[PDB]
Formats: structure tokens, C-alpha cells, sequence
């Protein structure tokens, strides 16, 4: 609800296709191992064939996936979490520990399914991959 | 994120062994007041909104220079931004009582949370003088019996209240 | 990606954004369901394309 | 990890809502079966030296050719049989887990996360473990609801398997 | 929307897999709740029309200023106490309709569903909601475990107009 | 895409590739001239922007009674805040095209793919423009009002105020 | 997503009137009928595997065409298509045994199934012969005579096997 | 934070441009304006005391049951009496801050940001403060272009708190 | 009986004269009394089983020689706690008979006339009930509206006993 606190950004220097882009995505979220039999999910890989579901819709679902909440979010600390979400779909640390630390207590209040909405609602998100690109390092 | 039945378990895992009997004689006692643990847990989201700002009503009036020109309660969004983090006190220890163990509360509410309040200017030891003024009025709710078949829930009360002392000291 | 079952199909003419890398095929649907379709119109027109149709599913 | 207490939280949690009555709804639930859960993990703590070796003897009557060829994979050759009763030895312990836990976390985290990476690797064939689990299911004399209680998360662990 | 059946079903489905004994444990425990729901479902639809006009002439009391001041929103002339009626009969529908769905949900998704937007444009102020509601919870005449359970929704409406 | 009167008569002078005529700057010297009255005027419609909406909301609803009854489309408290939180934005960008002084900035917010949602909604369309109506009745009233402002003829303003309203009732009914 | 005791409300709002006493006398049976449901569902999932294979046996040796070089199940990832979503029927059964009403059942293998299964080439009338050798199989596991105790489960069977029937009627 | 000089930089930094000639028309606008604005200023703070007491007793007029009903919230002692000042008398300070910055700025960061949470949580209604500033945008005593200029910003918090 | 009805009709009789002005207010004064008062007795009828059992268990743990001392008087025996819930059982009734009434009436005619009469016989102590109904007035949960006027009938009686 409330407007997000300014946080001062730091300088940065970054500032069977269709089998691949599946595990692109699976990639860069869940660093290979993660992806293992368990965590795959056939919904995801159908509605990508299938085309019904947009790219951008599709990493939403592994992002509030259980398995994924299980892996990261339980264990690791909600500020961690806010640096943790950022390198694999923005794919860039952030700039400033302040603006970090800013984003983790919005994180809390709307949960792990409520951050990572956010994220694709931001503007610089959308613009920096799109939808139909595949997130990547930057 | 722990619980009671989960714990026991978890250390369970790490010697290897099977869970002896005198462990399922201590979760059926955890089972046997799980009746008395929902009925607390009930009181206290139905009075959560009532317990801010009451705690409000103190947590500003004993230290009034926080809203007075210059403290970092001042303005309105700032204001609203020690009630909007008040109630997850509240909503984090309400969640730390149904799990029956602090270690949701841990990892979420408190690991990172003295680290932020010397980076944003906010007094830390101000919000532990207003966690105990909720500690205060959490406790007198949860005891208070209305309504409700007479029962004894002091095991709890106390134990209640150390989810607050947890939730006091790591900020302080 | 929606809570419930509420998703309303929109179909683009004309999207103009940089043409070749952001937006490689304009005048198709995009398939999103209720909770963000405000969202999605305000960033529909951003761009500048304009709806020809909106269908439940 | 996944539990009926743990999953009314992490609902609650991503609204950033408190705990209503829909979410402490499903814990009151939990205490009924709770009580008989219980029951069925004292019912295999205290058959448990009896139901491995029921178990990985059983397994080696459907499979005799598990103890004659020479292989790494296989438990022909003692030191197989020795890791034989621990494999099989670790089934029921998480099992006896997931019972007192309520939920299938547990199971979903000690045992079957990855068991098609690790089985495809070793050559453990799949069909060897689910006719140990048909073993433990009819002997362990579990009688009443209970017998109901270990015979889901059994029968889960088979479905996990194939 | 929001009841315990939905949550063991929207849980389980973003995970993509199928119906665990952790999602299938709500069930059981919803009904016994739910057969104490019921009963007190029936204690406010048989004495609904004494609850209504029991709660909007005691708003009026404790807010004597409402039936004199002259203005839209205020409720001097007959046709806000036609609208004072309609409004408090409101909230005892969806109170009635979030005991027997057992969750928050009909609740959520009818009456409390973007009510700080409605009452800021309106002037409705919400401190006359909330004294309706409180008479409301101590002169239902409900007895027993089901007075429990309209106490937790009547103050569940009240930390959300608060 | 967002236009003007100064940057639309560039962009037709653009397509025709000319320089601009004296006479069209004669056109909008009077753009300049007439500008202030603007301003100031639209600077009312912001100030009573919120004042507007509910009086609106005072009729229509009270007109079309079943809408808030139960099984209208505005009965439920969030279906409620939603036909406020989009009453508004019809003042959000009517008060941008005061602005620019041209409609193309309204014509692809407001009339653009509007009439597409309002029939897979199930919202009544032809009961947006009655009170679009009403809010035009509302608007150039507090618009033409003299109150401590000096008076000059407001008129080609309020007529051009009023087409806004129009066009913005025209493309949802 | 709907229930028995959801959509009971959802036509009671649009109606606007207070739920009936004989709408309530209703619903006690379904609370009442309700421990039956889950001792139903509980069965279909602990042999949900094993119904698939089972019912996809008869479904590739009755049109044996359709692995044999040619049919749209002949390689290996198609074989492992029609697994992938044999089971999707059996995801969603299951939701609507347990909700109780077909409304879930509807949005997702009801709701676009028929278009996708036209594009794709797949034949669309060789789902709904081996659907109904799942529902063979499925009321054969939810009504045998082991264990629990003797109950009637013959009015669920029936409305089992309706879930069955529309999961077959809009694919073919 | 927004002014009119803010808002011709953060335009011309996201597009990662020098400042054009159109980023520089609104800094333009703003020293015309900014020299009526000041007036407007030195006419709030002189009269500032008059304005804070002739508010502060205004509103008790119109509503007389908030000097009489005993609550923590109503002035009905000389605690809220003494916070009646301090509020009313925090409205003309932001009101003549977003004067001198020429935009809505300071108005937007101090003043309206989470309103509506504030007021329903210590159930202030918000139809109180804006009969103090009506008072005070009739009562200030500005004349010619001066007098519109403080007349928006009134308006302007008169808007986001209905 | 006595009711403030009846007490303007019996005074009213002695003087041989028409129901006046005089006698017809005390009418009015009962009638919007009864708002209170009406609720205030569903307050004490839902919690029926509570009050009776909260007041027995105070009086034993006030007074621990009345469960141990042998005699008849005493509660030594069990005929004496069924005689002890039968007691207080009688006076929730009267106090419910009297809030309905709205007068003492009832108090008067079916508890406290002969009251001090039969207590020196069966040597009953009055500070038995006097602890008894202190009990159920800190914990009857009626608080303001009717439970003022509820109260009145508890201290009424206690006045009586001593
Ligand atoms: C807005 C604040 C800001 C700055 C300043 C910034 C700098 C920045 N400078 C870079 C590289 C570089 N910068 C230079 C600069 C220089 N070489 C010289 O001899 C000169 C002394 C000097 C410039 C005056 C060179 C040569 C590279 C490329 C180095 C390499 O690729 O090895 C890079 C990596 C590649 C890239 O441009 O993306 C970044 C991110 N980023 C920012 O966000
Ligand atoms: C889930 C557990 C959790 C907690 C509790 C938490 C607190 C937290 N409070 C913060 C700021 C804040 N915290 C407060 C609270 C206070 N300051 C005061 O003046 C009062 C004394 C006190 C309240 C009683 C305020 C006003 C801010 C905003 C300060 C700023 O923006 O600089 C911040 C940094 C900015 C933010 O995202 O909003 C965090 C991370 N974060 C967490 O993840
Ligand atoms: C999740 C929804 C839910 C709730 C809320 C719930 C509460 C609940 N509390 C109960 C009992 C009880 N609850 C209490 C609690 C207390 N007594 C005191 O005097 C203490 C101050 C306090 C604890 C701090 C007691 C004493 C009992 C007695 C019966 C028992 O042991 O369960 C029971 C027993 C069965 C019944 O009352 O019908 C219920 C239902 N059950 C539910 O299904
Ligand atoms: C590899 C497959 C592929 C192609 C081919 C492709 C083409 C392509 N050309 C475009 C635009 C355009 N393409 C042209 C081309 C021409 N106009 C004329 O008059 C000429 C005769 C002609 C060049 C010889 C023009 C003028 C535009 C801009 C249209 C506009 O801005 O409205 C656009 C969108 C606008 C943009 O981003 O620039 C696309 C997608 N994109 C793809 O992904
Ligand atoms: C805690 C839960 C858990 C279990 C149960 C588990 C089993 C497991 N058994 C393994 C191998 C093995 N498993 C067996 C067991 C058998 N093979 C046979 O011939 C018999 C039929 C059967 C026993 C009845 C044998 C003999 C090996 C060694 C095979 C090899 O080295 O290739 C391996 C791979 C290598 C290893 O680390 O030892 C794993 C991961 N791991 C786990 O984390
Ligand atoms: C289905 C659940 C539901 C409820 C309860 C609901 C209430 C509701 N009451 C309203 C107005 C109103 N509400 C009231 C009621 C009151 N004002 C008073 O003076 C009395 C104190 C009090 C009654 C006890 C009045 C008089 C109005 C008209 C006010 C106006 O027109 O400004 C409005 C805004 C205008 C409207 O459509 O009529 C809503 C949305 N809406 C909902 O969707
Ligand atoms: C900037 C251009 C723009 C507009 C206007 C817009 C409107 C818009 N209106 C919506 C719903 C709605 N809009 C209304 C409006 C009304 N109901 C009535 O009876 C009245 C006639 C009317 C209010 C005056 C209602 C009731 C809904 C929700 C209906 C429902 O969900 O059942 C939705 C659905 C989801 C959401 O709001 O987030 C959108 C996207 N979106 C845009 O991008
Ligand atoms: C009721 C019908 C009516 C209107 C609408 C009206 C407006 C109006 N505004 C005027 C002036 C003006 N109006 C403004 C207004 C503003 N300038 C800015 O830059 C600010 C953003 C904004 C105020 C927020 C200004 C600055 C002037 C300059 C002349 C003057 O002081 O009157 C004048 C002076 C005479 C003229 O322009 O011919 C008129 C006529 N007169 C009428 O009879
Ligand atoms: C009779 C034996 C048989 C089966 C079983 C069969 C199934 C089958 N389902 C397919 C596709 C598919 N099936 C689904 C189904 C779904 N995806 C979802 O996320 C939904 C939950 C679900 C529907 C409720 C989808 C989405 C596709 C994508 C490709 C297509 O449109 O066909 C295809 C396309 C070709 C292939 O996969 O190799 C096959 C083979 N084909 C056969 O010959
Ligand atoms: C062959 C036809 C048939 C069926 C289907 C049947 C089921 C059945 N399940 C029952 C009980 C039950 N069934 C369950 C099952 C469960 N509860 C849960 O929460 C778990 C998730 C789930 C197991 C996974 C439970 C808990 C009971 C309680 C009563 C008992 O122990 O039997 C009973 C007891 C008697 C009755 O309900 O009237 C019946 C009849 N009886 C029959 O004659
Ligand atoms: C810097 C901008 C700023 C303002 C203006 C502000 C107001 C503000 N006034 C408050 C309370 C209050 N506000 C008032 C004022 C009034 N109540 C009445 O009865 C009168 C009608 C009215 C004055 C005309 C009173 C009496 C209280 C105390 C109420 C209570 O304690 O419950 C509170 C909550 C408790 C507090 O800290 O004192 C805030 C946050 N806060 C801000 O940060």
C-alpha cells in the first residue's frame, strides 16, 4: 500500500529450442540440481508447449512453487531471501544494502507469493528481459 | 519453518534412530493440550487489531519525543510505519504459538531485524519497551475467561510470554 | 497464475516498442487472468498497441 | 517442510494475513487423527527389528538373482546384504516420521526428493524397494484405523517409486 | 475463494501434485467444526429480525449525532434508517454465510473486500459499524461451543473495519 | 500516444511536408492567448476532482436502484470500490485532455478496448454513460462558476469541456 | 473453484435471501456424509499409479495403432505424454471428489481440452475409451468390501462415476 | 520528492538524456508561479496563530459531541484539546511546505501518505479535518492570485482525505 | 408481586381514582427499561451451565471445611452437591425471573421472604451464597446496558442475606 522508502542505487557495470528455454528457466532459478525429479512440475511444461501460459507467467509459477518456497525461502532470511530473488530473474545484485533491506520488509507483509509479483510489476523488470525472453545474468 | 511435532523429529533424524516411547508420550501430551493451545490462538487474532494501538496508546505517551518535531516517529507515513510493523510482532508470535515453537519466528521476524533498525536511524531500544507493553495486554486476553468452559492454560501463558521476551531481545 | 479461474483473452493490433529485439511479433493474444488485467491494459498501452478484443476462458 | 500446521501457516503467510478461522479450522482437524497416528508409530517402533528382515528376505525370495550375480549394485555378496537391512531399514524410519508428523513432509524430504536421479545412476531398479514396502504393509499386524494410518504412507511411498 | 476444502485444493494444485494425506487431513478435521457451525447458523437466521433492529437503534444511542445532523451520509431523515436496516441486515448475511462455508472467504470476498476505499468516499465512518457488531456478539443468546464460533467472525469483521 | 494542439498541427504540416502558414500560427498565437483560462479552470475540476465522484455515485446508483441491490454488478463492497476506482479515471484523463487541449489522449485509456471488457465483465455499459452524463452536468457547473476570479468569456472552453464528456460516454455505451 | 458448500451460497447471494432451514437440513448431511468422501478419496490416491498404467495397458492394446510407427503415442516422450496427463485426469477426479462439485473439474480438463486435441493431431475419441477403463478401475478400488467397516458408498459411486462421465463427455 | 524541478530531472534521468529544452520549460514555469507562491506563504505564517485557535474551535462547533464523549480518541478532556492544536496546527505547516516547493511534494510525503490507515486504526474520522480547513481557506484573508495559490493545496488535502 | 406496572395500579386503587398522568409514566420507565434488561437476561440464560458451575467450585475453595466437616448441612457427601447445584440452580432463576419482571417482585416473593427465616434453622450460613453470588457478579461477562441493571438484582439480593 504505502509508497517504497527511497534507497540510493550504487554504480554498476552491468547498468528441442523449446526443450531449452524449459530448462533455461529451470536454470537460473534452481541452479541444476534443484530441478532434480521431484521438482518439476508437468503443468508448467505442458502449458508452455501448449503456449497457454505466457513465459513471464510461467516463472511466476516456479517462483511461488512449493518446492522452490521450501528450498529458499524457509531456510534463508527474509533479507537474504530479497538479494537471493534478485540475482535469477533480474539477475543483478543490488546496488545498494539499504535498498535491500527495504524490500524485505514488503516481503514480509505480502509473503513470498506477494514479492515475487512484484517483481514482474515493476517497470524495470518488464523492460530489462520481457516476457518473452528468459531471464538472464546482467 | 519448525514445530513441535517437526523438531522432534528433526533431531530424531540427525542421531538416527527410531522415535522412543517416551517421546510419543511427550507429543501425546502435546496433542492432549492442543484443545487449550487453538482456544488461546483465537483470542488474540480477534483482539490483534485492539492490542496496537493500545499499545500505542503507551508506546508514544511514555517516550513523547518520537512523535514530537524530530523523533522518527514523527511524520504520517513514518506513523504509519510503526503500525505497520507493530502488528507482524503480532502476527509472527501468533504463528510462532500455533507452531508451538520460536523457530518461525527466527528466521522471518528477528534475524534481520537489529541490523536494519541501526541502518535506518529508528531507536532499537523503543520497540522493546512497547513489546513488553503488548506482552502486558497479550497475556491478560489470553487468560481472561469469557465464555469459555473453566480450564488451566498457565503452562502456556508462560510460555507465551517467551515468545515476547524472544521477540524483545533481539531487537534490544 | 491467477487465484481463481477468471482469465479474459486480449488481442493487440499494433505493438510499437524497438521492434526487432523487445517486440518481434506484434497483433497476438495475451493471455492473463483477473487480478492483473488492470495491470495489463495500462502496460498494453504503453507501448501503443490498442485491444481489438477481450474474451473470458 | 510440509505439514498440516506448517501448511496453515505458509498459506496465511503469502496473503500477509493473520490466522482465520479457516486456517485454525484445518489444525483441530489434525488433533482427531493425530490421536490414531500416533498409535501406528508405536505399532512399528515395536516391530521394527522383525519387519527389515521380513522385509529384505522377502525381497530376495522374488528376486533370487539379486544374491547371485556379481555386481556393485547387487546384494548377493555380503557387504550388500549388509547395506540391504540399512536401506531398507531407512524406509521405516521415515515412515514412522511422516506417522508422527501427520504429514507427508518428511517422506517428501528425507526419502523420495531425487530418488529417480539416484536410482537411475546406481542401477537400483525401483521394483527391488516397492515389493519390500507390499511386505511391510500386510505384516505389520496393525489392526483398527491405525491400520489405516501407515497404510497411506506406504502405499505413498510406492506411488513415489513408479 | 477462501474455505478449507479450497486451501488443501489450491495448495496441492500449485504444487502439481495430487491430493496428500496433509491436504486430505483438513477434510476430517472441517467437519467436526463444521457440525458446530451449522448450530450457529441457525441461532442468527431464527432470531435475525431481533438482532437487526436490536443493533441499529443501539447505534443510535451510543451516536446520538447521527439521527440530527442533516446530510446524505448521516442517518437523519427515514431514508437513511431505510439504508441504517439494509446495511447492518448486510452484515448478518455474510456472517451467516462465512459460518457455514467455515472460512473467511464469503467473508473476504463480500463485505470486507476494499471497505477502507467505500467508507473514506462515503464519510460512513467506520466506528458505527463496529458498535453494531459488538451488540450483535453479546445478544445472539448463542450457549456452548457454537458461541464461540460466531464470536470469531463477528470480531474478524472488527480488526478489518479497524 | 499522446498529442496536442501544438503537436498535432506539426504532425498533419509533418505528413504534408511543408512549412507551417502564418495563418497557423495566427491559430496558435490565439492557443496561447486563450491558454491561461485553461489552467485555471482545470485547476477547479482537480480541486473538486474527489467532491465530483460520490455526488455522482448520488445518482448513479440512486437511479438505477437493483445495481447495488443484491444481484447487480455494483452490489458487493469490493464491486462497489470498483466503479470508484474507475468513475476517477475517467476525471484522470478528461482532465488530460483539458491539458493537452485534444482528445487523442483520451481515446486510448478511456475508449480504447473499454467497450471489449464491459461485455466479457457482464457490467451494463449503457449505465457507465448515464453518469458520465451526470458528471458533465457536475463538471462545467464548478467550471463556469465565477468565484473570486476575474471574468473574461470562458465559453469556447466549457463547449469543448462538455465534448469531452461526450466522447467519453460515446465509446462505452 | 466451487464446493457443495460454496455454490449453496453462491446461488443463495444472487438471490439475496437468508439460507433456508431445508438448505441447512441439507448440508448436515453432507457433513454427515462427509467422512465417507475422504475414505474414498484416500483409496483413489494411494492406487492413483496404479491405476494409470493399468488403464493404459488396455488403452494401447485395444488401439494398437497408436504406439506402432504412425500413431500420435509412438515415440518415447509422446509415450510419456499420454502418462503425463493420463494422471491429469486423475489430478483433477480427485480435486472434485474431494470439493465435493465438478465446478474445478471444469477449467481444467473440461474447460479448453477439446481445442488443443485437434490442433495437436492427437485423436480426441481414443481419451474417452481409456477414460472410462480408469472409472472401471477406480469405483472397482473406492467400493471393495476390505477393511473399515460396512457403510453405503453406493450414492458417492454413482456421482464418482459422473466426474468420470463428464471427463470423458467433453473430450470426445 | 516531487517538485517541479524533481520532476524535470527523475523525467530526464530514466531516459538517461542531458536536459532538453522541455525538461527546462517546467523549471521556467515555476519562478513566475514561486513568486506569487511566496506571498502566499508570508500570508499563512503571520497569521498563523489566529488561523490554528479560529480552526481548532470551528470544528468543535459543527461537532459538538467530540468535546463531550469520553474516549482516548475524542477531545473530550484537555489531553485531546492540547492534540487538537498540535494537529490542526501540524496541517498549516505542510500546507505552507508544499507553498515554497511549488509542488505537492511535501504535502505527498508528509501529510497523505497511509492516511487512510492511520484514521480507521484511532478512529479519527477524517470528516473533521476537512471542516478545519475549510475554515481556514475562508478564513486566511489572501486576496488576488495569492489567494488561489493556497486554495489548491487546501483542496488538495481536502480530496485525499475523502 | 411487585412491578412498577402493578405499582401504579395498586397505588392508584387505594386512592380510588382513574389511571392518571402520574401513574402512566411509570409505565414508559418500565417499558424502555426492558431493552436493557431483556438482553441482560440472554447474557445469563446462554450461560446457564457456566455460573452454576463456577459459583459451587468458588464456594468450596472460599470455604475448604464445607466439603470435609460430616453433617447434612455440609457438602460432605454427594446428596449435598446435588443439594449445592439445586441451590444456586434456584437462584439464577429468580435473578432471570426478576431482570424479565423488571421489579423485585419475584426476588420478594419466592426467595427472601422467610430468607433469614429458615437459615437459622437448618443453620445454612448466609455468607455461603453471599461468596456464591459474588462469584457469578465478576463473572457473569455482562458488561454495561442491561448488565448495570442486571447487577442491581445481584447486589439486591446479597442486601437481603445480610
Ligand atoms: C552511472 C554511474 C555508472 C558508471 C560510471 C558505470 C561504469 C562502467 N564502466 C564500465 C567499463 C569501462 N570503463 C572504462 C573507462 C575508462 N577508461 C579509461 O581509460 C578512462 C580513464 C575511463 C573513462 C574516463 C573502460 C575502458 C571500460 C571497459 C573495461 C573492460 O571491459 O575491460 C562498465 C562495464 C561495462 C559497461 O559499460 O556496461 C560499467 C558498468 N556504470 C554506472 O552505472
Ligand atoms: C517480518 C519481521 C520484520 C520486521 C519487524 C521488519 C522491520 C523493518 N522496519 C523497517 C523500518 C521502520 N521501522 C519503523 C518502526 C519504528 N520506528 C519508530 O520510529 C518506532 C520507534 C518503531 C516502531 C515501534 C519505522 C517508522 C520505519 C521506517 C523508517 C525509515 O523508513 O527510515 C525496515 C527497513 C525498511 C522497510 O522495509 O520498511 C525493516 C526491514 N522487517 C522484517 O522483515
Ligand atoms: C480452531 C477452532 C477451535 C477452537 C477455537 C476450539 C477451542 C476449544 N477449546 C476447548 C476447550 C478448552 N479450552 C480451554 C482454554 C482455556 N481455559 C482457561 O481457563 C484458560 C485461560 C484458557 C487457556 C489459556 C479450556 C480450559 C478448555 C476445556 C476443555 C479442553 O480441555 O479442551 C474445546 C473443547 C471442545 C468444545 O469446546 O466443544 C474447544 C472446541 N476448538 C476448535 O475446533
Ligand atoms: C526475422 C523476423 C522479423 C521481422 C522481419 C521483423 C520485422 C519488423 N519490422 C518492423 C517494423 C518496420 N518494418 C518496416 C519496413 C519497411 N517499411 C517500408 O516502407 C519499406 C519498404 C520496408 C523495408 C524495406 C518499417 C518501416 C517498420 C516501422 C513501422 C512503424 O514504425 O510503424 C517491426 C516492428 C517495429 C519495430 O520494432 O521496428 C518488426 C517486428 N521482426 C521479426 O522478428
Ligand atoms: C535415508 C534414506 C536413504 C536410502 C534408503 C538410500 C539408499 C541408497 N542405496 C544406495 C546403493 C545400494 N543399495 C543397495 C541395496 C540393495 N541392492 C540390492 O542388491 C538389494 C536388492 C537392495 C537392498 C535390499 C546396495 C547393495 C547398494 C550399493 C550398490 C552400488 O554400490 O552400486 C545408494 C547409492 C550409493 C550409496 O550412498 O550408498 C543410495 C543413495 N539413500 C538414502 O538417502
Ligand atoms: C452486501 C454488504 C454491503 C453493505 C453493508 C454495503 C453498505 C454501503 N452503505 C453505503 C451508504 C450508506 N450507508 C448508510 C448507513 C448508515 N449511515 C448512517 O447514517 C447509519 C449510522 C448507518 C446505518 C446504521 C447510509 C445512510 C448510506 C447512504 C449515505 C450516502 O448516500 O452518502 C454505501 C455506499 C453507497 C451505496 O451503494 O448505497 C455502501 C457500499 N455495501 C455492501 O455491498
Ligand atoms: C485506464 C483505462 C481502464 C479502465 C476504465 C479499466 C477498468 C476495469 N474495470 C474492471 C472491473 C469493474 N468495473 C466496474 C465498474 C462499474 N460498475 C457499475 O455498475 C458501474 C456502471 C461502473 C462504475 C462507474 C465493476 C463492478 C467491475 C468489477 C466487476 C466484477 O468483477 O464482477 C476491471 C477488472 C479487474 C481490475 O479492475 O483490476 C478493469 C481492468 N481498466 C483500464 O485499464
Ligand atoms: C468562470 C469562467 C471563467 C474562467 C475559467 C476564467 C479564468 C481566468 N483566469 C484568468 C487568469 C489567470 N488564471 C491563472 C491560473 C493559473 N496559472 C498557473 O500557472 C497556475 C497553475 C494556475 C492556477 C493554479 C493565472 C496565472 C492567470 C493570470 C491572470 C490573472 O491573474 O487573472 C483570467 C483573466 C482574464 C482572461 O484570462 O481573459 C480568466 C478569464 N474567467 C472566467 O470568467
Ligand atoms: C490415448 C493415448 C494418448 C494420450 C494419453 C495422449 C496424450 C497427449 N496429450 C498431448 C498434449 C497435451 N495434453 C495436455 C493436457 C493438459 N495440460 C495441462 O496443463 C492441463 C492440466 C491438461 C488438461 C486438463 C496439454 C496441455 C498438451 C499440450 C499439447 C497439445 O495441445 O496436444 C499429446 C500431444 C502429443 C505428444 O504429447 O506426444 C499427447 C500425445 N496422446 C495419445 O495418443
Ligand atoms: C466400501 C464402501 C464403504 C465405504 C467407502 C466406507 C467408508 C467409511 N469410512 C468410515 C470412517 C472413516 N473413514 C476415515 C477416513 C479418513 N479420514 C481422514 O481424515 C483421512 C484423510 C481419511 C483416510 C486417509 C475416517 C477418519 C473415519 C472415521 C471412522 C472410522 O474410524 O471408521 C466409515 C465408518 C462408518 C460410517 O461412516 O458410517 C465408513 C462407512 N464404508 C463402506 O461400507
Ligand atoms: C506531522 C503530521 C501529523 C499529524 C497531524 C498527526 C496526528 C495524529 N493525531 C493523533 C491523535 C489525536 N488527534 C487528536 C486531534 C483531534 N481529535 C479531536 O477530538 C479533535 C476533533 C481533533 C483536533 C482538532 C486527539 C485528541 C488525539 C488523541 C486521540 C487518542 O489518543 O486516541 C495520532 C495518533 C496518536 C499520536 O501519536 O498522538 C496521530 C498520528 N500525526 C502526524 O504525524
Amino acid at each position: 500500500s504505502i509508497p517504497l522508502l527511497e534507497y540510493a542505487p550504487s554504480s554498476q557495470n552491468q547498468r528441442a529450442d523449446v526443450d531449452a528455454i524449459i530448462w533455461a528457466g529451470y536454470r537460473q532459478i534452481f541452479s541444476e540440481h534443484l530441478i532434480i525429479k521431484s521438482n518439476r512440475q508437468s503443468f508448467l511444461e505442458s502449458q508452455l508447449r501448449n503456449r497457454a501460459i505466457n513465459v513471464r507467467d510461467f516463472i511466476r509459477g516456479l517462483g511461488k512453487s512449493e518446492v522452490y518456497r521450501t528450498q529458499v525461502a524457509d531456510l534463508n532470511s527474509n533479507y537474504r531471501l530479497v538479494d537471493i530473488t534478485l540475482k535469477r530473474f533480474l539477475g543483478r545484485a543490488a546496488y545498494n544494502q539499504d535498498e535491500e533491506i527495504a524490500w524485505s520488509i514488503v516481503i514480509g507483509s505480502q509473503g513470498l507469493h506477494g514479492f515475487i509479483d512484484a517483481l514482474l510489476d515493476s517497470d524495470e523488470y518488464r523492460e530489462n528481459f520481457g516476457d518473452d525472453i528468459v531471464p538472464y545474468q546482467r | 519453518t519448525l514445530d513441535v511435532f517437526t523438531k522432534v523429529v528433526s533431531q530424531a533424524d540427525s542421531r538416527g534412530e527410531f522415535l522412543s516411547n517416551e517421546q510419543l508420550d511427550a507429543l501425546a501430551n502435546v496433542v492432549k493440550e492442543g484443545n487449550k493451545r487453538l482456544d488461546v490462538v483465537n483470542r488474540i487474532t480477534s483482539n490483534a487489531s485492539a492490542i496496537v494501538t493500545n499499545a500505542a496508546r503507551a508506546l508514544f505517551e511514555e517516550q513523547p519525543q518520537l512523535i514530537a518535531p524530530g523523533g522518527n516517529a514523527y511524520t504520517n507515513r513514518r506513523m504509519a510505519a510503526c503500525l505497520r510493523d507493530m502488528e507482524i510482532i503480532l502476527r509472527y508470535v501468533t504463528y510462532a504459538i500455533l507452531a508451538g515453537d520460536a523457530s518461525v519466528l527466527d528466521d522471518r521476524c528477528l534475524n534481520g531485524l537489529r541490523e536494519t533498525y541501526q541502518a535506518l536511524g529508528t531507536p532499537g531500544s523503543s520497540v522493546a519497551v512497547g513489546v513488553q507493553k503488548m506482552k502486558d495486554a497479550a497475556v491478560g486476553i489470553a487468560n481472561d475467561p469469557n465464555g469459555i468452559t473453566k480450564g488451566d492454560c498457565s503452562q502456556l501463558i508462560s510460555e507465551v510470554a517467551s515468545y515476547f521476551d524472544r521477540a524483545a531481545a533481539a531487537v534490544g | 497464475v491467477g487465484e481463481g479461474d477468471r482469465v479474459y483473452r486480449l488481442e493487440v493490433t499494433g505493438i510499437r516498442s524497438p521492434g526487432y529485439p523487445s517486440v518481434r511479433r506484434s497483433s497476438t493474444v495475451f493471455i492473463v487472468p483477473y487480478e492483473r488485467l488492470s495491470d495489463k491494459i495500462q502496460q498494453v498501452h504503453k507501448q501503443g498497441g490498442k485491444i481489438v478484443s477481450v474474451t473470458s476462458a | 517442510v510440509k505439514t498440516p500446521i506448517t501448511e496453515a501457516i505458509a498459506a496465511a503467510d503469502t496473503q500477509g494475513r493473520f490466522l482465520g478461522n479457516t486456517e485454525l479450522q484445518s489444525a483441530r482437524g489434525r488433533y482427531e487423527r493425530a490421536a490414531a497416528s500416533l498409535e501406528a508409530a508405536r505399532g512399528l517402533t515395536s516391530n521394527a527389528q522383525r519387519l527389515i528382515d521380513g522385509a529384505t528376505q522377502a525381497v530376495y525370495q522374488k528376486f533370487p538373482y539379486t544374491t547371485q550375480t556379481p555386481g556393485p549394485q547387487f546384494a548377493a555378496d555380503s557387504r550388500g546384504k549388509s547395506k540391504c537391512a540399512r536401506d531398507v531399514g531407512h524406509y521405516l524410519r521415515i515412515i514412522t516420521y511422516s506417522l508422527v508428523a501427520g504429514g507427508t513432509g518428511p517422506l517428501d524430504e528425507y526419502l523420495i526428493a531425487g530418488l529417480a536421479e539416484i536410482n537411475s545412476t546406481f542401477d537400483l531398479s525401483p521394483s527391488w524397494y516397492v515389493e519390500a514396502l507390499k511386505h511391510i504393509k500386510a505384516n505389520h499386524g496393525l489392526s483398527g484405523q491405525a491400520a489405516n494410518e501407515a497404510n497411506t504412507y506406504i502405499d505413498y511411498a510406492i506411488n513415489a517409486l513408479s
